[PDB]
C-alpha cells in the first residue's frame, strides 16, 4: 500500500496524532540539545581560554548557550576566563539537565496525544470530518511568536529581567555577557551593532502582536483562500519550509561573514579578517604606537597580547579545512601552548624582509621574502631545484621579538627555513601535537561547519518547498 | 612452456567453437523466414 | 499572421530602407572608434600608458574614476 | 491509513543504493 | 519499397541499370579528386622544399612509384606528376558520362537487355562471376605494380646505400616463408604484424603472391557456384554483400591507418616525413652528433642488452631507418660506427627529422593516419547497421514485430 | 593512520540503512 | 540429436536465464578472466614500475590504498606496445612488477566488450527484434578502446592508456589536458554537447512522460514551453533523437581522443591578441595554457 | 469524538473553518504591505553588502 | 493589426540583432 | 581499512547476484 | 463584470504564437536582459581592468574566448548596480569595473525563478503534474551553487565563473588544482548522474526505435505513428525479454522506467550542487591524510592519488600570478614545481 | 542622505518608472480592449 | 607549380578538388525542394 517515503502521510488529516508527530520530533530536538551539551561538556578544556578557546575543540552548541548569558558551569569554571563564579542553576549543566527533562516531558505528551486522537476539538460538528482553521491557528501562533520575541529582546536582552547578551570588543579581546540597550536610530541596522538585535526584537515582536491581531478577527479573501489552497494543510508546509530555507540562508551568511550574533570568541575568526589582514593590521598598530614612544623593538613586541596574535594565525582561519578532516581544530595543527614572537627577516645586506602569507585558496603555498620594494630578496627552492635566492646564498637571518624566542637570533639556515614556514601562517606558535595525536591538516571551526550545515538544508529545502508547493497548487491530478 | 600451450589450447577451443557455431547454419536460427 | 508578411512587398519595402540602416549604423559605431569610448575597451595602443606595462588592476572599491583616469 | 509495502525489486535497488554509498563514502570515512 | 529522401538510394537496389549508374558516376568522383587533387597539390609545389612540410599527400604516393624523382627525394620532374593528375581528370569525365548514361538514359533493369550484365542479388552463380571479373582485375594491378618496379624504371628504395634512390627491383622475394611469414607476426611491439615490411623486394615479391592469387580466385570463381557450406552460413541479398564489404573496409581503413604511421618503406620520408618514432631518434642522434664537439650521455643499454638511444626517446628503440642502420650493428648500435662512420648526409638528414620533435603543423602521416581510422571506424558502424539491417529483412523483420505473431509472447516464462 | 570512527562509521552507514530495509522487506508479505 | 545440436540448442536457446549464444562463448571466458583478473590485482598487486627507472606506483589495496586511490597500473614503459603475456616474462614477479596484469585485464576486457556487442544483435536476430541496439552501444566501446587501446598506439606505449583506478583516471584526463588541451578540442565540445544534452532529454522525456499519465496533454504542454514546434509530435521520433543524440556525441569525442593520439590536438589561441607594440593581452585561454603548463612540467621528469 | 474540559475551552478557536469574506478583501493592504516588506529587506541587503552607505556608519567589527 | 505582441517581440529582438551585426561585421576589418 | 574495503565491494556483488538469479518474475501490465 | 484583474488574467493565457502568462511579466524581461547583456559584454566589453584580459569581440577575441567575466576581487561581494557607489550611474565605468557579471547572473537568476514558474503555470493550465519544473530544480540547484553560492562563501565575485568557454574552462581548472574536485565524492555522484542520463537516452531511444511494432508496410518505420495512439509503438514484453537475457535485468514499469529517466540526472546535479556549497567555504574533500603521512616518511611510497597532488601543486604555481592578477604573486624560477626537482 | 542613499532612492522611482508606466498600465490597457 | 603553358587554369585549379564537395552541399536542395 504506501510506499516507504511515503508512511508519514498516515497523520495528513488525524490532527490529534500530527500534533503527537510534531511533539515527538520536539523532544529528539530538545534530547539532543541536551545531551549535545552533556557530551560537550565531558570533553570540554577549560583550563586555557586564551590559546584553547571552546572554537579550538570543536565545541559547537557550548557557544550558543554562551551567546545568551550561560557562562559558567556547577564545576566553577567559566568561558569569559574566570573561576568560582556563582551561575545558580542556569549553568551549563542546568540547561543540558532543563532540555534532558523537557524531552522526557515532551516525549509523554507524545504518547497522550497518540492515543487519545479523537479529540471533539479537532472535529468539525457541520460535516464531521476533522477540521483545522487554519487561518485563525496561524493568528494564535503569529500572536504568541510576537510575545515571545517581543519579551525576549525587552527583558532578556536588555538586561530589564535578562543576563543580556555577549558582546567583546571589535577584535575579539574583551568579550562577556552584559544587558545591551536598543539602538533606535538607522545604526540598528548596522549588523555588528548588538543594540540593533534588541531594538528588532522589540520592534518585530510588537508588529508580530499586531499582525498576530489582525489575523485572529479577519477572515482570508476568498480570492487568496482558493489561490493560496488555505484549506489544505500542505500550503502551509509549502509556505513553513520556504521560510525556514529563507532564515537558514541568512544565519548561513550572518555566520561566515560575522555579526553581532556570531562573535569570535565563541565561533572563531572569519575567513575574511584573514584575507584582509584585519588583525595582523592592528598589531602593527600597536605596536606602531609603542614604537613611536620611544620604546625598544622588544618592549612594543612584549605588549601584544597573544590571544590578539592567537586570531591571527591562518590555522585559526575557517577556510582552511576539509569535509572528512572531522574533530576539533586541536586535531590538525595541535594544542596551541604559547606564542614564539614576531620574527623579523633580514638578508645579508640588511634589508629587513616580510614573508608572503598564505591565501586562504593555496593548500601549498611557496616561501617568499620580499623586501620594502617588493623585490623578492630569498625564497626557499621548490625540492630540489638549483637557486638565486636560498636562504643560504642571501644569508638571511631571524630574530624574534616578544613571545617565547624574545632576543634571540637564528642564522643556521635550518631554522631561518623553519621560522619561515611558520610566517607564512602568520604569527607563530608552539603546539602540543601529542595530547590527540594531531595530523598537521588544518581543521574548520564551528563558524565553517554551522555555515556548511545550514547552507547544504537551506538548499536541500528549497527543494522540499517546491515539492510540496507542487503537491497543494496541483493537488487534483496528485 | 606448459601455460603458453594450455592457454593456446583454451583461446584455440573457444575461437572455433564460435566459428562452427555461426557455420551451422545460423541464419535459420530466427522466429522469422528460413532460407 | 506570419505567412502575408514574408510574401508581401509593403513588408519588404520598409525593410529596404532600415535594415540597412540599421546595419550601417552598427558599422560606423565601430568604423568611427564610438564603441571603444562608450564601453572602456582599450584601443590596440590604448592598453599600457608610454611605459607601464602593469595591468591597471583594479584595487580601491569606490574612487574608481580617478583609479581608471589615473591609470590611463 | 495503508500498511507499508516494500516488494522484492525496491529491496534490491535499495540494498544496492546503500553499498554502493558505502563504497564510495568508506574511503572519506577513514581518511 | 518506401524509403524517405535520406534513405533514397535504398530505392536502388533493385534497378541493376540505375544502380550501374550511381556506381560509374561515383566512380569518376573518384578519379575526379585524385587528378584535381593532384594538379592542386603540383600547383602549389615548391620542387626542393621538402615535399611533407607543404601538405602534400597525393604527390608522395607518385613519387614513391619512381615518377620525377631521385636519389634522396628531389624532384627531377614536375611533368610526371602532371601527367597523372590529367590522365585522371580526363579519365573522371569518361567515367562520369558513362554514370550519367546509365543512370539517366540507359535501361533501368539490366535483365532485360543482357544474361551477362543483367544480375539477381539471389543468383549466386552471377554473384561469383562477378567476383571474378573484378578479382582477375585486383591482381593485373598489382602485377602492374610489380611490372613497375621490375621492367619499368623501379621504385622509389628509400633502403638503398647513401640515401634513397629510385631502384628496379631484379629479385624479388618470392619464397612464401618470408611473404607468408609476414601474416603471421605478432601485431605487437618489434614484431609489427605487416607493417614491419621493410625492404622493396619483400614488398614487390608479396605483390606477386598477390597478382597470383586474386587471378587464382577471380578464374575459381568464374568457373565454380557457391558451395553448401557457404550456402547455409551467408546471407544472399544486396544489402547483405554491402554489409560485407563494408566490414573489409572497416579492416582495410584500420591497417592503412597503422602502415603510414609506422612503416618508411612503403612511405619514404623523404616524402611523407618522418615518422613520429623517427622524429624523436632523429633528435637523441642529432644532440650526440652536437655534443661530440654502453652510456655516453645520450645512449643507454636496453634490458635486452642492446645499445639504444636515451630518454624519452627510450620506447622508439625498436625504429629502424635508412640513414640510423649503417652506424646500427649486431648488438645495437655500434659505439665507434656511431664515433667514426656518421657520414653527411646522415647527419644533414636526422636535422631535417627532429625539427617537429618533442620539445602550428600537422605532419601528412597524422592527417593520412587518423583520417582512415576514424573511416575505418564509422566503416565498422555501417557494417553493424547494414549486416544486422541485411540479416533482420532476409528473416522478415527488419520493419518491426508483427503484433499478430511477436515471437517473445509465444516462450515461456524466463523464471 | 586511519581514522578510528572511520570503521564503526563505514559500518553504520551502510548496517542502519540496511537493517532497515530488510525488517521493511520481511515485516510485508 | 548429435552431442553438438545438443549443445548448439542450448547455447542458441532463447529459453535461459541469461542468453549465452555464440558471442557468448568468446565473451563469457574473456570477461570472466578479465573479472578475475582485475579483482586480484586491484586488491593485491605489488607495485608496477610504470615509469620505468624504478619508481614503482602502489595500486592495490593491500599496499596502501582505498577504493578511490587504487588502480591497475598500466604496464611498464619499459615493454612499450610489446606483447606481455604470462609466458613472455621470465617470473611471475617479473611480470607483475611490469604491469603485466593491467594487458591480461585489457586485452580480454576489450574481446569481450566487442563479443557483448555481437551477442546484443544475437538476441535481438532470435527474438524477433530489429539489430540496431548493439550500434548504440558501439559508442561507449569506441570511447573504451581509445583510451585502452588506441591512444597507446599512437603514443607507442601501453604505459599511455589509462589506469584502471578512480584516481588513476583522473590523472589520466589531467595529464591529456596538459598535452592536448581537450578542453578546447571541438570533439569533445560535442561529446559534452552529448551527454550532457542525452542527460537533459533523460530528464526532459522521463519529466513529461510521468506527468501525462492519467495521454496528448504532454505534447501541448511542451508546445507552449517553447515556441510551438519544438517538439516530435511523432513517437517514434523522439525516440530516435533520443537514443541518437548521445550515441552521436560520444562517436564524435571517441573520435577525437584517438586522432589525439596521433598528436592531433585540439584548438590553440595562445599568441592570439597583441597591442600596438607586440605585446601579449591574455585572453580565457592564455590562463587554461599556465594550467596546462603547470600540469605538464610536473609530470615530465627532466 | 472525546470531549475534554480543555477541548471545550479551545472549541471557539476552531469553530470558524472555511469562512471568508468574499472577493478580494484586504488583498490590496496586504499587496502594499508586501511592497514595504521588499524594499526593507533591500535597504538591509544592500547595508550588509556596503552597497547603501549612510551616516555615521561602518559595517565593519568596530562598530 | 500591425502593432501586435508579435511587433515587440521581434523588434525588440531584431533592431539590436541588425546593429550588433554590423559592429561584428566591421570588427572584422580592424587590422590589429 | 582494508577489510572494511573488501567487505562494502563483495555486498555490492551479492545484491547483483540476488537481483538477477532470484528476482520476482516479471509482469508487464 | 470581470475587473481590471481577471480580464488581465484571461489575456496573459490567451493562446498566442508564445504562452506569456503571469510568470512571462518576470521571465521575459529578465530574460532578455540576462542574454542581452551577455551579448553586450562578449562583443564590447573588456575585462582588461578586472583581470588583465582581452575579452570581447571588439579585443580580437573569437567565439570561445569572449565571455562576461567576473568583477575585480577590490569590490567583493559588491552588487554592483549601476547606480551604486561603485559605478555611482557612470555607465562606461559600470563596464569597466566588470558590473556587467552581476547583471547577467542577476537578471539570469530571476529569469530562471521565471522559467521554472512559467512550467508550474503550464502544467496547471493544461491540468498535468508538474514534474518538468521539479526536474528543472536540477539545473537551477546548479546554477545558484556554482554562480552565486560558490563566489559568496569566496572571498569576492571574481572566484564566480565567467560566463564564457574558455571561461568556464578556467573556472573547471581551477576548482581541479585549487580544490581537487575530481577527489569530491559528491562530483563523483554527480558524475554519474549525468553519465546515467545520457546512458538513458541513449538504451531508451535505442529499444524504443528496436522493438517497434510492424504497424505498416513501408520501410519508414517514422510513418506508422501518428499522434492518437489507443496502443504503444514498441513491445514492452519483448524489450522486458531482451534486457532480461542481454543484461540480467529489464523495466517492467513504464511508469518507474520513465521516473527513472527523470531521477537519476536531476538527482546528480543536487549531489553536485551539494560539494560545490563545500567548496565555497574551501570545505573540500582534497586529501587522504593517511597516504600523505605514508608518503611523507615512506618517500618510495606513490600512488595515483599522490601523483594527482602533486599535479595539482603545479598548477597553483603556474596559474596563480596571472589567474589572479590583483594579488600580485611573484613567484621565482626556483619556486616553481616542476617535476625535475622531485 | 548620502550620495548612495540618493541613489538608491532614485532606484526605487525610476525602477517603478518601468514597473507601473508602461508595465502594468500597459497590459491592463491592452487588455481592457483586447476582450 | 604549373607548367608555364598551363598556368591560365591556375585559378581554376584551385577550384577543381571542392568541386566533389559542393555537389553533396546542393544535392540537399535539388531533393530537398521538390521534396
Ligand atoms: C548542523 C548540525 C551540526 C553542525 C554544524 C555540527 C558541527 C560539529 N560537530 Mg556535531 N553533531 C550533530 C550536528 C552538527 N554538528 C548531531 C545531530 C549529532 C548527533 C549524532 C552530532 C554529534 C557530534 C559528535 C560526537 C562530535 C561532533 C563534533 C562537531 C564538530 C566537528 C564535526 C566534524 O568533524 O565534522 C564531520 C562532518 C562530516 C564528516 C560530513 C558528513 C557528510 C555526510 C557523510 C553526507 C552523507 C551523504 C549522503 C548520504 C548522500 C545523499 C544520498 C543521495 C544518493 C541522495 C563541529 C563544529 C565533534 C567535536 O568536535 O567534538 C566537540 C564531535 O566529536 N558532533
Ligand atoms: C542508530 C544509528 C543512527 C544512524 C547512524 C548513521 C551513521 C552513519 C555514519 C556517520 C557518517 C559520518 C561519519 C564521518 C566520519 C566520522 O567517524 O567522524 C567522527 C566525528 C568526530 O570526529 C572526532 O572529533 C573528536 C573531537 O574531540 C576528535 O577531534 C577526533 O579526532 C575526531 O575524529 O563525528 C562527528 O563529527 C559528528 C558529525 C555530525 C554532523 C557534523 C556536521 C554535518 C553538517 C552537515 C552535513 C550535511 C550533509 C548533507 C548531505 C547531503
Ligand atoms: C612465467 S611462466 C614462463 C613460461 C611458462 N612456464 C611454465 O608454465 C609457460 O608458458
Ligand atoms: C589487521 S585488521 C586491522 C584493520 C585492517 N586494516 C589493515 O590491515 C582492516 O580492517
Ligand atoms: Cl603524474
Ligand atoms: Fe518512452
Amino acid at each position: 500500500g504506501l510506499p516507504w517515503y511515503r508512511v508519514h502521510t498516515v497523520v495528513l488529516n488525524d490532527p490529534g496524532r500530527l500534533i503527537s508527530v510534531h511533539l515527538m520530533h520536539t523532544a529528539l530536538v530538545a534530547g539532543w540539545a541536551g545531551s549535545m551539551a552533556l557530551y560537550e561538556l565531558a570533553i570540554f578544556d577549560s583550563s586555557d581560554a586564551v590559546l584553547n578557546p571552546m572554537w579550538r575543540q570543536g565545541m559547537f552548541v557550548l557557544p550558543f548557550m554562551a551567546r545568551l548569558g550561560v557562562t559558567s558551569s556547577w564545576n566553577g569554571w567559566s568561558v569569559t576566563g574566570e573561576t568560582g563564579l556563582d551561575p545558580g542553576f542556569w549553568s551549563f549543566e542546568g540547561v543540558a539537565a532543563a532540555h534532558i527533562v523537557l524531552s522526557g516531558l515532551l516525549f509523554l505528551a507524545a504518547v497522550w496525544h497518540w492515543v487519545f486522537w479523537d479529540l471533539e476539538l479537532f472535529v468539525d460538528p457541520r460535516t464531521g470530518e476533522s477540521a483545522l482553521d487554519l487561518p485563525k491557528m496561524f493568528g494564535i501562533h503569529l500572536f504568541l511568536s510576537g510575545l515571545l520575541c517581543f519579551g525576549f529582546g525587552a527583558f532578556h536582552l536588555t538586561g530589564v529581567w535578562g543576563p543580556g547578551m555577549w558582546v567583546s570588543d571589535p577584535y575579539g579581546l574583551t568579550g562577556h555577557v552584559q544587558p545591551v540597550a536598543p539602538e533606535w536610530g538607522p545604526a540598528g541596522f548596522n549588523p555588528f551593532n548588538p543594540g540593533g538585535v534588541v531594538a528588532h526584537h522589540i520592534a518585530a515582536g510588537i508588529v508580530g502582536i499586531i499582525a498576530g491581531l489582525f489575523h485572529l478577527t479577519v477572515r482570508p479573501p476568498e480570492r487568496l483562500y482558493k489561490a493560496l489552497r488555505m484549506g489544505n494543510i500542505e500550503t502551509v508546509l509549502s509556505s513553513s519550509i520556504a521560510a525556514v530555507f529563507f532564515a537558514a540562508f541568512v544565519v548561513a551568511g550572518t555566520m561566515w561573514y560575522g555579526n553581532a550574533t556570531t562573535p569570535i570568541e565563541l565561533f572563531g575568526p572569519t575567513r575574511y579578517q584573514w584575507d584582509k589582514g584585519y588583525f595582523q593590521e592592528e598589531i602593527q598598530r600597536r605596536v606602531d604606537s609603542q614604537l613611536a614612544e620611544g620604546a625598544s623593538l622588544s618592549e612594543a613586541w612584549s605588549t601584544i597580547p597573544e590571544k590578539l596574535a592567537f586570531y591571527d594565525y591562518v590555522g585559526n582561519s575557517p577556510a582552511k579545512g576539509g569535509l572528512f578532516r572531522t574533530g576539533a581544530m586541536n586535531s590538525g595543527d595541535g594544542i596551541a601552548q604559547e606564542w614564539i614572537g614576531h620574527p623579523i627577516f633580514k638578508d645579508k645586506e640588511g634589508r629587513e624582509l616580510e614573508v608572503r602569507r598564505m591565501p586562504n585558496f593555496f593548500e601549498t603555498f611557496p616561501v617568499i621574502m620580499t623586501d620594502a620594494d617588493g623585490v623578492v630578496r630569498a625564497d626557499i627552492p621548490f625540492r630540489r631545484s638549483e637557486s638565486k635566492f636560498s636562504v643560504e646564498q642571501t644569508g638571511v637571518t631571524v630574530s624574534f621579538y616578544g613571545g617565547a624566542l624574545d632576543g634571540q637570533t637564528f642564522s643556521n639556515p635550518s631554522d631561518v627555513k623553519k621560522f619561515a614556514r611558520k610566517a607564512q601562517l602568520g604569527e607563530g606558535f608552539d603546539f602540543d601535537t601529542e595530547t590527540f595525536n594531531s595530523d598537521g591538516v588544518f581543521r574548520t571551526s564551528p563558524r565553517g561547519w554551522f555555515t556548511f550545515g545550514h547552507a547544504v538544508f537551506a538548499l536541500l529545502f528549497f527543494f522540499g518547498h517546491i515539492w510540496h508547493g507542487s503537491r497543494t497548487l496541483f493537488r487534483d491530478v496528485f | 612452456l606448459t601455460l603458453k600451450i594450455a592457454v593456446y589450447i583454451v583461446v584455440g577451443l573457444f575461437i572455433s567453437l564460435f566459428i562452427f557455431g555461426f557455420l551451422s547454419s545460423d541464419p535459420t536460427r530466427n522466429p522469422g523466414r528460413k532460407d | 499572421p506570419f505567412s502575408d508578411i514574408v510574401t508581401s512587398i509593403r513588408y519588404w519595402v520598409i525593410h529596404s530602407i532600415t535594415i540597412p540602416m540599421l546595419f550601417i549604423a552598427g558599422w560606423l559605431f565601430v568604423s568611427t572608434g564610438l564603441a571603444y569610448d562608450a564601453f572602456g575597451t582599450p584601443r590596440p595602443d590604448e592598453y599600457f600608458t608610454q611605459t607601464r606595462q602593469e595591468l591597471p588592476i583594479l584595487q580601491e572599491r569606490y574612487d574608481i574614476n580617478q583609479e581608471i583616469q589615473e591609470f590611463n | 491509513r495503508q500498511p507499508v509495502e516494500l516488494n522484492r525489486t525496491s529491496l534490491y535497488l535499495g540494498l544496492l543504493l546503500v553499498a554502493v554509498l558505502g563504497i564510495l563514502f568508506s574511503s572519506y570515512f577513514f581518511n | 519499397s518506401g524509403f524517405a529522401w535520406w534513405s533514397g538510394n535504398a530505392r536502388l537496389i533493385n534497378l541493376s541499370g540505375k544502380l550501374l549508374g550511381a556506381h560509374v558516376a561515383h566512380a569518376g568522383l573518384i578519379v575526379f579528386w585524385a587528378g584535381a587533387m593532384t594538379l592542386f597539390e603540383v600547383a602549389h609545389f615548391i620542387p626542393e622544399k621538402p615535399m611533407y612540410e607543404q601538405g602534400l599527400i597525393l604527390l608522395p604516393h607518385i613519387a614513391t612509384l619512381g615518377w620525377g624523382v631521385g636519389p634522396a627525394g628531389e624532384v627531377t620532374d614536375i611533368f610526371p606528376f602532371f601527367v597523372v593528375g590529367v590522365l585522371h581528370l580526363i579519365s573522371s569525365a569518361v567515367l562520369g558520362l558513362g554514370g550519367i548514361y546509365h543512370a539517366l538514359r540507359g535501361p533501368e533493369v539490366l535483365e532485360e537487355y543482357s544474361s551477362f550484365f543483367g544480375y539477381d542479388w539471389k543468383d549466386k552463380n552471377q554473384m561469383t562471376n562477378i567476383i571474378g571479373y573484378h578479382l582477375i582485375l585486383l591482381g593485373c594491378g598489382a602485377l602492374l605494380l610489380v611490372f613497375k618496379a621490375m621492367f619499368f624504371g623501379g621504385v622509389y628504395d628509400t633502403w638503398a646505400p647513401g640515401g634513397g634512390d629510385v631502384r628496379v627491383i631484379t629479385n624479388p622475394t618470392l619464397n612464401p616463408a618470408i611473404i607468408f611469414g609476414y601474416l603471421l607476426k605478432a601485431p605487437f611491439g618489434g614484431e609489427g604484424w605487416i607493417i614491419s615490411v621493410n625492404n622493396m623486394e619483400d614488398i614487390i615479391g608479396g605483390h606477386i603472391w598477390i597478382g597470383l592469387i586474386c587471378i587464382s580466385g577471380g578464374i575459381w570463381h568464374i568457373l565454380t557456384k557457391p558451395f553448401g557450406w557457404a550456402r547455409r552460413a551467408l546471407i544472399w541479398s544486396g544489402e547483405a554483400y554491402l554489409s560485407y564489404s563494408l566490414g573489409a573496409l572497416s579492416l582495410m581503413g584500420f591497417i592503412a591507418s597503422v602502415f603510414v604511421w609506422f612503416n618508411n618503406t612503403a612511405y619514404p620520408s623523404e616524402f611523407y616525413g618522418p615518422t613520429g618514432m623517427e622524429a624523436s631518434q632523429s633528435q637523441a642522434f642529432t644532440f650526440l652528433v652536437r655534443d661530440q664537439r654502453g652510456l655516453g650521455k645520450y645512449l643507454m643499454r636496453s634490458p635486452s642488452g642492446e645499445i639504444i638511444f636515451g630518454g624519452e626517446t627510450m620506447r622508439f628503440w625498436d625504429f629502424r631507418g635508412p640513414w640510423l642502420e649503417p652506424l646500427r650493428g649486431p648488438n645495437g648500435l655500434d659505439l665507434d660506427k656511431l664515433r667514426n662512420d656518421i657520414q653527411p648526409w646522415q647527419v644533414r638528414r636526422a636535422a631535417e627529422y627532429m625539427t617537429h620533435a618533442p620539445l602550428n603543423y600537422v605532419s601528412p602521416r597524422a592527417w593520412l593516419a587518423t583520417s582512415h581510422f576514424v573511416l575505418g571506424f564509422f566503416f565498422l558502424v555501417g557494417h553493424l547497421w547494414h549486416a544486422g539491417r541485411a540479416r533482420a529483412a532476409a528473416a522478415g523483420f527488419e520493419k518491426g514485430i508483427d503484433r499478430e505473431t511477436e515471437p517473445t509472447l509465444f516462450m515461456p516464462d524466463l523464471d | 593512520q586511519v581514522n578510528n570512527l572511520g570503521f564503526i562509521a563505514s559500518i553504520l552507514f551502510v548496517l542502519v540503512p540496511t537493517v532497515f530495509l530488510l525488517i521493511l522487506f520481511i515485516q510485508t508479505g | 540429436a548429435s552431442l553438438w545440436e545438443q549443445f548448439c540448442q542450448w547455447v542458441t536457446s532463447t529459453n535461459n536465464r541469461i542468453y549465452v549464444g555464440w558471442f557468448g562463448t568468446l565473451m563469457i571466458p574473456t570477461l570472466l578472466t578479465a573479472t578475475t583478473c582485475f579483482i586480484i590485482a586491484f586488491i593485491a598487486a605489488p607495485p608496477v614500475d610504470i615509469d620505468g627507472i624504478r619508481e614503482p606506483v602502489a595500486g592495490s589495496l593491500l599496499y596502501g590504498n582505498n577504493i578511490i586511490s587504487g588502480a591497475v597500473v598500466p604496464s611498464s614503459n619499459a615493454i612499450g606496445l610489446h606483447f606481455y603475456p604470462i609466458w613472455e616474462a621470465a617470473s611471475l614477479d617479473e611480470w607483475l612488477y611490469n604491469g603485466g596484469p593491467y594487458q591480461l585485464v585489457v586485452f580480454h576486457f576489450l574481446i569481450g566488450i566487442f563479443c557483448y556487442m555481437g551477442r546484443q544483435w544475437e538476441l535481438s536476430y532470435r527474438l524477433g527484434m530489429r539489430p540496431w541496439i548493439c550500434v548504440a552501444y558501439s559508442a561507449p566501446v569506441s570511447a573504451a578502446t581509445a583510451v585502452f587501446l588506441i591512444y597507446p598506439i599512437g603514443q607507442g606505449s601501453f604505459s599511455d592508456g589509462m589506469p584502471l583506478g578512480i584516481s588513476g583516471t583522473f590523472n589520466f584526463m589531467i595529464v591529456f589536458q596538459a598535452e592536448h588541451n581537450i578542453l578546447m578540442h571541438p570533439f569533445h565540445m560535442l561529446g559534452v554537447a552529448g551527454v550532457f544534452g542525452g542527460s537533459l532529454f533523460s530528464a526532459m522525456h522521463g519529466s513529461l512522460v510521468t506527468s501525462s499519465l492519467v495521454i496528448v496533454a504532454a505534447h501541448g504542454y511542451f508546445g507552449r514551453l517553447i515556441f510551438q514546434y519544438a517538439s516530435f509530435n511523432n513517437s517514434r521520433s523522439l525516440h530516435f533523437f533520443l537514443g541518437a543524440w548521445p550515441v552521436i556525441g560520444i562517436w564524435f569525442t571517441a573520435m577525437g581522443v584517438s586522432t589525439m593520439a596521433f598528436n592531433l590536438n585540439g584548438f590553440n589561441f595562445n599568441q592570439s591578441i597583441l597591442d600596438s607594440q607586440g605585446r601579449v593581452i591574455g585572453t580565457w585561454a592564455d590562463v587554461l595554457n599556465r594550467a596546462n603548463i603547470g600540469f605538464e612540467v610536473m609530470h615530465e621528469r627532466n | 469524538a472525546q470531549r475534554t474540559r480543555l477541548g471545550d475551552i479551545l472549541r471557539p478557536l476552531n469553530s470558524e473553518y472555511g469562512k471568508v469574506v468574499p472577493g478580494w478583501g484586504t488583498t490590496p493592504v496586504m499587496g502594499v504591505f508586501m511592497a514595504l516588506f521588499l524594499v526593507f529587506l533591500l535597504i538591509i541587503l544592500q547595508i550588509y553588502n556596503s552597497s547603501l552607505i549612510l551616516e555615521g556608519f561602518s559595517v565593519d567589527w568596530a562598530g | 493589426p500591425i502593432f501586435t505582441v508579435r511587433w515587440l517581440a521581434v523588434h525588440t529582438l531584431a533592431v539590436p540583432s541588425v546593429f550588433f551585426v554590423g559592429a561584428i561585421a566591421a570588427m572584422q576589418f580592424i587590422q590589429r | 581499512e582494508s577489510v572494511a574495503y573488501i567487505l562494502v565491494l563483495t555486498m555490492a556483488l551479492a545484491v547483483l547476484f540476488f537481483a538477477i538469479a532470484f528476482r520476482e518474475p516479471p509482469r508487464i501490465e | 463584470e470581470r475587473g481590471w484583474f481577471d480580464v488581465l488574467d484571461d489575456w496573459l493565457k490567451r493562446d498566442r504564437f508564445v504562452f506569456i502568462g503571469w510568470s512571462g511579466l518576470l521571465l521575459f524581461p529578465c530574460a532578455f536582459m540576462a542574454l542581452g547583456g551577455w551579448l553586450t559584454g562578449t562583443t564590447f566589453v573588456t575585462s582588461w581592468y578586472t583581470h588583465g584580459l582581452a575579452s570581447s569581440y571588439l579585443e580580437g577575441a573569437n567565439f570561445l574566448t569572449v565571455a562576461v567575466s567576473s568583477p575585480a576581487d577590490a569590490f567583493g561581494h559588491s552588487l554592483l548596480f549601476l547606480w551604486g557607489p561603485e559605478a555611482q550611474g557612470n555607465l562606461t565605468r559600470w563596464f569597466q569595473i566588470g558590473g556587467l557579471w552581476p547583471f547577467v547572473a542577476l537578471h539570469g537568476a530571476f529569469g530562471l525563478i521565471g522559467f521554472m514558474l512559467r512550467q508550474f503555470e503550464i502544467s496547471r493550465l493544461v491540468g498535468i503534474r508538474p514534474y518538468n519544473a521539479i526536474a528543472f530544480s536540477g539545473p537551477i540547484a546548479v546554477f545558484v551553487s556554482v554562480f552565486l553560492m560558490y563566489p559568496l562563501g569566496q572571498s569576492s565575485w571574481f572566484f564566480a565563473p565567467s560566463f564564457g568557454v574558455a571561461g568556464i574552462f578556467r573556472f573547471i581548472l581551477f576548482l581541479q588544482g585549487f580544490h581537487n574536485w575530481t577527489l569530491n565524492p559528491f562530483h563523483m555522484m554527480g558524475v554519474a548522474g549525468i553519465l546515467g542520463g545520457a546512458l538513458l537516452c541513449a538504451i531508451h531511444g535505442a529499444t524504443v526505435e528496436n522493438t517497434l511494432f510492424e504497424d505498416g508496410e513501408d520501410s519508414n518505420t517514422f510513418r506508422a505513428f501518428e499522434p492518437t495512439q489507443a496502443e504503444e509503438t514498441y513491445s514492452m514484453v519483448t524489450a522486458n525479454r531482451f534486457w532480461s537475457q542481454i543484461f540480467g535485468i529489464a523495466f517492467s514499469n513504464k511508469r518507474w522506467l520513465h521516473f527513472f529517466m527523470l531521477f537519476v540526472p536531476v538527482t546528480g546535479l543536487w549531489m553536485s550542487s551539494v560539494g560545490i556549497v563545500g567548496l565555497a567555504l574551501n570545505l573540500r574533500a582534497y586529501d587522504f591524510v593517511s597516504q600523505e603521512l605514508r608518503a611523507a616518511e615512506d618517500p618510495e611510497f606513490e600512488t595515483f592519488y599522490t601523483k594527482n597532488i602533486l599535479l595539482n601543486e603545479g598548477m597553483r604555481a603556474w596559474m596563480a600570478p596571472q589567474d589572479q592578477p590583483h594579488e600580485n604573486f611573484i613567484f621565482p624560477e626556483e619556486v616553481l614545481p616542476r617535476g625535475n626537482a622531485l | 542622505m548620502t550620495p548612495s542613499l540618493a541613489n538608491f532612492l532614485w532606484s526605487l522611482v525610476l525602477g517603478a518608472a518601468i514597473v507601473l508606466i508602461p508595465a502594468t498600465v500597459g497590459l491592463i490597457f491592452i487588455s481592457q480592449k483586447d476582450k | 607549380k604549373l607548367p608555364e603553358a598551363y598556368q591560365i587554369f591556375d585559378p581554376l585549379v584551385d577550384v577543381l578538388p571542392v568541386i566533389p564537395l559542393f555537389f553533396l552541399a546542393l544535392a540537399f536542395v535539388w531533393q530537398a525542394a521538390v521534396g
